[PDB]
DNA sequence: ATTTTTTTTTTTT
């Protein structure tokens, strides 16, 4: 024992355990100590603490445990097992076995652009925004051997005698150690990897990054598009002095302390009953079906009776399978068609945060990520966007103008959903409820549309599997042609317009509305009552029983919801003729 | 050493108390600038060198890299011994006497060194090393040997570790490091000696000294010449494997961009006295190309191309355009050749490239570790934040290169799917071209579009044309023999080097907006052309036909700094559009005639 | 140690001067004070004066020495001095022939040698 | 054997 300073037990010898029994004071619930108690109520076999509690009780280790962190820590562990066990029981009648934990750290951030050896094993505050990392593996600690039959004791997280000699005179040096991993301890893993801000001359220069090491709880947490803080630490791999030309090496750092962002209004994406009644007291208004028709386009003019016709689709149909095979298609699409100056962009770009979407179109995901990666040359795949479209659905221009290869994945989907694959010799078979909006600045207007039928000069199969195809014009109307004239100076000026439509009674509030959606949409298998107008047109039944989950009924009937019929006589007036 | 006694008394002779200029020399408040700035780059001139002592030239190249140590360390015994006060948290410059490319040579090594050089792509930034520290698998003592130690073994068994450990261990702590990233050299195309031996070599920089270059752009540099640690030694092949590798002391800029004038001041005041009217549609104008006779049109074409790139978000819809574009339709044949020459250096971003047979298919991104052979290299988008692509014979390009480009004008950016990594590129710049036409060297008031035929949804994000038919007058001709002569008988407003104050200034204080002034008068350029100008040649009227406007109207009046505006040098713009616009239709044209002729 | 170690076969690893020392081990030294060359590398077809039947312009290749670098261009005529020389290889592929070693006998990876042709120049008249 | 590339053929309305 070295009781002159470093010493070497200090931490477990009284001190730190007790100083957590010091963090005790009155309400008898100033704790940090109790904390594993409540995790003992399920065994998460961890901790948090802080960094300044030690400065509520000192001056003194806050400079001292900086330089040996990494030691402390399963110093902590031996304080714990050591101390909680004694807690396992009061008197002698409770403990089937140990166990271990972990501890969180966590106050004020730092930056990447200027730390090096100055301040080498240390712990920062940085952020970012992450990138991708790997899953989990594997590792230990501790098993042993046949040669000696001795615990793998490893400070970190060389490979040595014989010892399988000592049978009179026989030696036999030169290293047989076989590992017997049956006998071994286990930890976790992920190598994380994250990129530094977006605000920091990243454009002029190029973005570093660090790599990093996840140990035992801390996996299965974080997923890339995120922005967070961490504390670290600052080492490296290599040793040292034509790589190198004198002895370069490369950059890394630890996982301790992780905390993240989680910023305010996104997180309905990975992390009441008053809004019930705010839900059902509105709807039994029955003023919601050509309501919003101003509501849609909170900022536009047009489309009135066309909005008319969402109020259908996101509600969605019925899948009302039998007992017999099919599961035939309940999902419900719509296609646009126009020239450009109609805001036609915007009207799907405004539309992405109006359930799960995406908006860009040509050349610029798709089908299948049948590649490699870093990791022992592994294969392993992405899917396609049916995957990301299961109940979400999307709105997508540019049919047309888009490579001839990804389009047999089109009559592959929104026929049947008989999807397949053979790239590897296998049909990776998945399906997906999806649907689509549709938008296109196709071939020549309303000169085209009205007459007959020339648009694509590959199918004429898109006029039918979908039904609401409404035209798109930059219609002469001397009238408006003056105001969409001064329609565009109040756009093109002053930044003013964030939530004007928020006073509308109720064709406002994207979160309630899009919950409103999100429950309405499982509610039951309604239906509708006893009762060139052809086989599809017909096949309109969605939007039929759809006003059931409109008006959020079981059922309707025919003609009071031929308020659908009377919509569709705006798109088959184009392909009448 | 024995002489460097007399050196560190030199030096210390001269930081503090060898004065020029009227007392009060830099180098005593110098050191406490840079101190206050945390800076830590002190900086010397030779001149001010050799001012003092001459002598200092030539005991100094036997190793230049003692003369630097020498002075790093005057400069610690100066630092804290005066501000030990900061002690707890060096290097110097030299900054003048030219040397050129492929002039050093076999004996230009390790010694005083000035020499200059260019930037192309490269690697990121990394560090490096200082220090010895490994002992520990004996006794593992601490031992502690006294210095940081670049390449230094003793290996003994003997080793204050209880004198032990002949075996060894490593330490992965307590470890000095220094940033780095790596150079690719260039060679200017100004000082061509005809088209030899391409420049690139193995240069360097260090931790200071990083994280500022940029590709086909220049910066000076004092560097010194050297070789790579170990080229290829072994009894081998019938050549050694060499390079050889220069480094930077300081690093000296060669472009300067941005304010070009140190300590003219003198004429500046010409600029704004007379750039700032509306007479300098005249006054401004009058040199703008003074060349050569015809075309005086693409004088005032060209002269607003140059001018812009701007946020100015409207209502909460995204970011619009910030971009210019151009092109012409020709015949070699007219004088067009000159296409890309002045108004670049006037450019504080741009970079060029003529015709395919030479045009960039970089115009592809994955991320690596370096061994041996690992670059990659791709479009110049970043380049160019307010820069130009500057081309002829453009017809001929690939349609995914136009892609980039119709994004460019689209959402203001590029859009990757589908890739390893989905990296983007932000497009705020600006494009050059000169193709020829289909079917020959110009077709008549027939369309335009299939006059020289590009596609459908790539060219409505273009923006300016001048386009040149040409019949016969013969006085112009004479005078332009006499031009020939005269013109080959150099037998041997705004000021030339300060009209770029303009681009600083113009552009960057008046940015008006404005509501609709009169603007319904573009509804019926909507609304009456949809019924007016309907079938000659006649659909092209779209939001770009006023955004444009936006872009170029705005660049016109912001060449007077109005900062308010009614219709007057919008439209006198716009008779670039009564101009620029009448050109693409039929002989029955003058519907635009017509109807614009108020607005001339 | 201002002696010849210029060669292709060269070693920078030797034994020793003076005393005993290793057989592997080294120093690196004065490359400052010393004595160096510069030199380039080309290929050249055979000429057109001289053109036989069935065969072609074959190239050959050449280093030459300092003073006579980077003053050719494309398209001359010359009388050099063709003094032909061999590689002092390091590998070789399909060189097949003796395949050995100057190696002691027996009593109580290796290398290989096949080489390929060169030349070497010393003057030049471009006419 | 793969990574970073380029043409010269292989076969054409
Ligand atoms: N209006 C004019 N003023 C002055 N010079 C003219 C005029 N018209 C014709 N020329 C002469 O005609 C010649 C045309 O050939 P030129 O060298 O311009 O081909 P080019 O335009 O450079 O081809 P490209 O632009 O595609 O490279 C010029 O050298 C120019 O001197
Ligand atoms: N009624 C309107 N209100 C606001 N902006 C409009 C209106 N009509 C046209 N615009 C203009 O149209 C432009 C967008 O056109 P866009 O939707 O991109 O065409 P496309 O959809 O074919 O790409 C916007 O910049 C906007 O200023």
């Amino acid at each position: 024992n070295q009781q002159d300073a470093q010493i070497n037990l200090q931490a477990v010898k009284k001190k730190y355990k007790e100083f957590i029994r010091t963090f005790n004071e009155e309400n008898f619930f100033y704790k940090y100590r109790d904390t594993l108690k409540r995790n003992y109520l399920n065994g998460r076999y961890f901790l948090e603490i802080e960094m300044e509690d030690l400065v509520g009780f000192d001056e003194t280790l806050a400079d001292k445990l900086n330089k040996q962190p990494t030691e402390h820590l399963e110093i902590f562990e031996e304080a714990a097992r050591e101390v909680a066990d004694e807690i396992t029981a009061p008197r002698p009648e409770h403990e089937e076995h140990m166990h271990d934990i972990q501890i969180l750290l966590s106050a004020n951030p730092t930056n990447i652009r200027q730390l090096k050896s100055d301040c080498v094993s240390k712990l920062v505050k940085i952020a970012g925004i992450i990138v991708a990392a790997s899953g989990i593996s594997a590792k230990a600690t501790r098993m042993s051997i046949q040669c000696l039959s001795c615990s793998t004791v490893i400070p970190n997280l060389y490979a040595l005698k014989c010892n399988t000699e000592q049978a009179g005179r026989p030696k036999c040096p030169l290293d047989p150690f076989f590992i017997m991993p049956d006998k071994c301890k286990c930890v976790d893993f992920q190598t994380l990897k994250l990129q530094e801000l977006p605000d920091f001359v990243p454009q002029g220069e190029i973005p570093r990054h660090l790599q990093l090491f996840c140990d035992r709880s801390l996996c299965e947490r974080v997923v890339p598009g995120n922005r967070v803080l961490i504390q670290g630490i600052y080492s490296i791999r290599k040793v040292g002095k034509e790589k190198a030309v004198v002895g370069v090496r490369a950059p890394y750092m630890r996982v301790v302390g992780i905390t993240v962002d989680s910023e305010g209004a996104g997180a309905i994406s990975r992390y009441t009953s008053d809004e019930e009644e705010h839900f059902r007291r509105m709807a039994a208004s029955g003023d919601i079906y050509e309501r919003l028709s101003q509501s849609l386009a909170p900022s536009i003019f047009g489309s009135r009776d066309i909005k008319k016709a969402i109020t259908c689709m996101l509600f969605g149909g019925s899948r009302k399978r039998l007992p017999d095979g099919l599961c035939r298609r309940g999902d419900i699409n719509v296609l646009l068609l126009g020239d450009p100056g109609t805001a036609k962009s915007q009207l799907l770009k405004f539309v992405e945060k109006v359930p799960i979407a995406v908006y860009t179109s040509g050349k610029g995901s798709s089908t299948a990520s049948v590649m490699k990666d870093p990791q022992t040359r592994n294969f392993v795949m992405e899917g396609g966007a049916m995957v990301l479209a299961d109940g979400g659905v999307v709105c997508i221009d540019e049919f047309d103008k888009m490579r001839e290869d990804d389009r047999v994945a089109i009559h592959e989907a929104m026929e049947q959903q008989t999807i397949s694959i053979a790239k590897a010799g296998i049909t990776t078979t998945l399906n997906s409820r999806c649907s689509v909006l549709a938008a296109a600045n196709s071939i020549f207007g309303r000169w085209d549309d009205t007459k007959g039928e020339e648009n694509i000069d590959f199918m004429p199969t898109i006029l039918s599997r979908f039904d609401m195809i409404f035209i798109v014009k930059d219609i002469h109307d001397e009238s408006r042609d003056i105001t969409l004239a001064k329609h565009i100076i109040n756009v093109h000026l002053s930044s003013n317009k964030s939530a004007p439509s928020e006073p509308a009674e109720g064709e406002i509030s994207l979160s309630t509305f899009k919950k409103y959606i999100h429950y309405c949409r499982t509610h039951c298998g309604p239906r509708l009552s006893e009762a060139p107008i052809t086989v599809r047109q017909l096949e309109v039944i969605r939007i039929s029983e759809s006003l059931a989950k409109i008006r959020l009924q079981p059922f309707a009937t025919d003609e009071h919801v031929n308020e659908a019929l009377r919509l569709f006589q705006v798109s088959t007036l184009d392909a009448a003729m | 050493l024995g002489p460097r006694t007399e050196i560190a008394n030199r030096f210390q002779s001269f930081l503090r108390t060898f004065v020029d200029e009227r007392g009060a020399y830099t180098y005593r408040d110098r050191i406490r600038r840079m101190c206050e700035q945390n800076m830590s780059s002190f900086v010397v001139s030779y001149t001010d060198l050799a001012n003092k002592e001459h002598v200092l030239a030539y005991f100094l190249p036997e190793a230049p890299f003692q003369m630097l140590e020498i002075f790093d360390k005057v400069a610690k015994d100066m630092v804290l011994s005066i501000f030990p006060t900061y002690e707890r948290v060096i290097h110097v410059r030299i900054s003048p006497l030219i040397e050129e490319l492929r002039t050093f040579r076999k004996l230009h090594l390790n010694q005083l060194v000035r020499t200059l050089g260019v930037v192309t792509a490269t690697t990121g930034v990394l560090p490096q090393l200082s220090v010895i520290k490994y002992d520990c698998v004996k006794c593992g003592y601490v031992l502690g040997p006294f210095v940081q130690s670049q390449n230094t073994e003793i290996k003994p068994g003997s080793c204050p570790e209880c004198q032990s450990t002949g075996p060894f261990s490593i330490n992965m702590e307590q470890t000095l490091y220094r940033n780095y990233q790596k150079i690719t050299l260039q060679e200017s195309p100004g000082r061509i000696p005809a088209g030899r031996i391409p420049r690139s070599k193995d240069v360097i920089l260090l931790a200071d000294l990083c994280d500022q270059c940029k590709p086909g752009d220049e910066l000076e540099v004092t560097g010194i010449y050297t070789n790579n640690y170990d080229g290829s030694l072994n009894t081998d092949q019938g050549f050694p494997v060499f390079a050889t590798v220069i480094i930077a002391n300081h690093v000296v800029v060669k472009d300067s961009k941005q304010v070009v004038q140190s300590l003219t001041d003198e004429d500046i005041a010409t600029i704004q006295k007379l750039s700032k009217d509306p007479r300098i549609v005249e006054r401004v104008v009058a040199s703008m190309a003074p060349s050569i006779y015809g075309h005086d049109y693409i004088k005032r074409a060209l002269a607003l191309a140059l001018f812009g790139g701007e946020s100015k978000n409207p209502g909460e819809k995204h970011k619009v355009r910030g971009d210019i574009n151009l092109l012409i339709c020709g015949d070699p044949g007219t004088a067009k050749s000159q296409f890309l020459k002045y108004t670049e250096k006037v450019a504080p971003r741009a970079v060029f490239t003529t015709g395919q047979g030479a045009s960039a298919v970089g115009l592809y991104v994955r991320r690596n570790p370096v061994s041996r052979e690992w670059t990659l290299e791709a479009g110049a988008l970043v380049l160019a934040d307010q820069g130009v692509c500057l081309i002829d014979e453009f017809d001929k390009m690939n349609d995914q290169d136009r892609t980039s480009i119709h994004e460019a004008m689209e959402q203001q950016s590029i859009s990757i799917s589908k890739a390893g990594i989905v990296t983007s590129l932000q497009a705020r710049c600006t494009v050059i071209a000169a193709a020829n036409p289909i079917g020959g060297r110009y077709d008549p008031s027939m369309t335009f579009s299939e006059n020289v035929n590009l596609s459908e949804p790539i060219l409505s994000r273009f923006d300016v044309l001048c386009v040149v038919k040409d019949e016969f007058d013969p006085m112009q001709d004479q005078q332009l023999a006499k031009f020939v002569v005269h013109s080959h008988m150099k037998h041997h407003e705004i000021p030339q080097d300060l009209l770029r104050q303009y681009i600083v200034y113009a552009k960057e204080n008046i940015r008006p907006k404005l509501t609709n002034i009169d603007e319904d008068k573009i509804a019926k350029m909507y609304a009456q052309l949809r019924q007016e100008s309907f079938a000659t040649g006649s659909l092209p009227i779209t939001v770009r036909h006023i955004e444009s406007v936006i872009r170029m109207s705005e660049a016109h009046a912001r060449m007077h700094l109005r900062e308010n505006v009614m219709e007057a040098d919008v439209s006198m713009a716009i008779r670039m559009m009564l101009e620029s616009f009448i050109e693409a239709q039929k002989f029955s044209v003058m519907k635009k005639m017509r109807s614009t002729f108020q607005k001339y | 140690i201002r002696n010849v170690e210029q060669q292709f076969k060269f070693t920078n690893p030797t034994i020793c001067r003076n005393p005993v020392c290793s057989n592997r081990k080294r120093f690196m030294l004065d490359v400052e004070k010393s004595l160096f060359l510069d030199f380039q590398k080309i290929r050249i077809q055979e000429t057109q004066a001289e053109l036989p039947r069935g065969c072609i312009p074959r190239a050959v290749e050449i280093i030459l020495r300092s003073e006579l670098v980077e003053t050719v261009q494309a398209g001359d005529r010359y009388d050099f001095t063709g003094t032909l020389i061999v590689v002092p290889d390091v590998s070789v592929l399909a060189g097949v022939g003796t395949r050995a070693e100057n190696s002691s006998r027996h009593k109580p990876g290796m290398r290989e040698l096949n080489y390929r042709m060169a030349f070497l120049a010393c003057s030049v008249q471009a006419t």
